[PDB]
């Protein structure tokens, strides 16, 4: 897999539907917290993203997501989510697409300016009933009064431990169920309308970039080796090779904020 | 294919 710009810069040029798998990479450069090896108290995302961790203690769960959405008020957007939203927009321009496809949940990419963006594990920023299935936007802070000064990430916090009944409810008239987040958790099934959009994307894609995904996390992980696969350049930007390095035809080391800006320039 | 899981 070749370290080379100039080569890669060739099919830049000339692309017309350019597909950016945007992992967990991307966030560590804002600071944000990856749970992903790093814990939140004994706990990492994998033990805390499942409907069981849910199911025996939500209050937990909720305790770990109240803390996230918390942490993403002081965090901004990156020189790497800069220049893929300014790309986005320049190329728009010259009839050529862009669309963005995100693993990540802090929404940092539509604070820089991103539209076409493809948020394949959820957000967030988002809830979801499960009495009534509504999906609604949540910014508020704390999103229940219950979780109000909880949420701490250092081990030994006692756990809250707040009844079903005080967790953020539901607020639509006559329902009162209890909301998760919504997020796509280990487990689960991602979106079929979600799925949709990005077969398509990536079947009629250009030149595809895989930015800052460690490649561990199916489906996602699969997205860019499809692309390959098809005969179609796949430019991996990352601090350290992955298990699929070796399927793509270009490796960049770096973080995406060094290496990014060039690229997509 | 659609089932989130690591590996
Ligand atoms: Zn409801």
């Amino acid at each position: 897999p070749s370290s080379s710009m100039a080569d890669f810069r060739k099919f830049f040029a000339k692309a017309k539907h350019i597909v950016i798998i945007s992992g967990a990479g991307v966030s560590a450069e804002s600071g944000v917290p990856t749970f992903r090896g790093g814990y939140w108290r004994k706990w990492q995302a994998q033990d805390l993203a499942t409907p069981l961790a849910f199911a025996h203690n939500p209050s937990r769960v909720w305790e770990f997501y109240h803390y996230r959405r918390e942490v993403m008020g002081s965090k901004e957007p990156n020189a790497g989510h800069r220049a893929i939203a300014e790309c986005e927009t320049r190329l728009g321009k010259q009839g050529r697409r862009v669309v963005v496809i995100t693993q990540n949940i802090d929404e940092l990419h539509r604070k820089a300016g991103t539209k076409n963006l493809l948020e394949i594990h959820g957000s967030l920023f988002k809830t979801r009933c499960t009495s009534c299935g509504v999906v609604a936007e949540n910014y508020k802070s704390p999103i229940c009064p219950a979780l109000s000064g909880k949420g701490a990430p250092e081990p030994g916090t006692q756990d809250a431990s707040i009844p079903v009944e005080k967790l953020p409810r539901c607020e639509e008239a006559g329902c009162g169920g209890l909301l998760r987040p919504h997020v796509v958790w280990f487990g689960e099934n991602l979106d079929p309308a979600i799925l949709e959009e990005v077969d398509r994307e990536l079947a009629h894609c250009d030149l595809c970039l895989v930015v800052g995904t460690s490649s561990v996390v199916y489906p996602a992980a699969m997205f860019a080796p499809q692309v390959a696969a098809r005969g179609v350049p796949v430019a991996e930007f990352n601090t350290e090779t992955t298990p699929a390095t070796n399927r793509f035809r270009f490796h960049f080391q770096g973080p995406c904020g060094t290496t990014l800006p060039e690229a997509l320039a | 294919y659609a089932l989130k899981r690591q590996g």
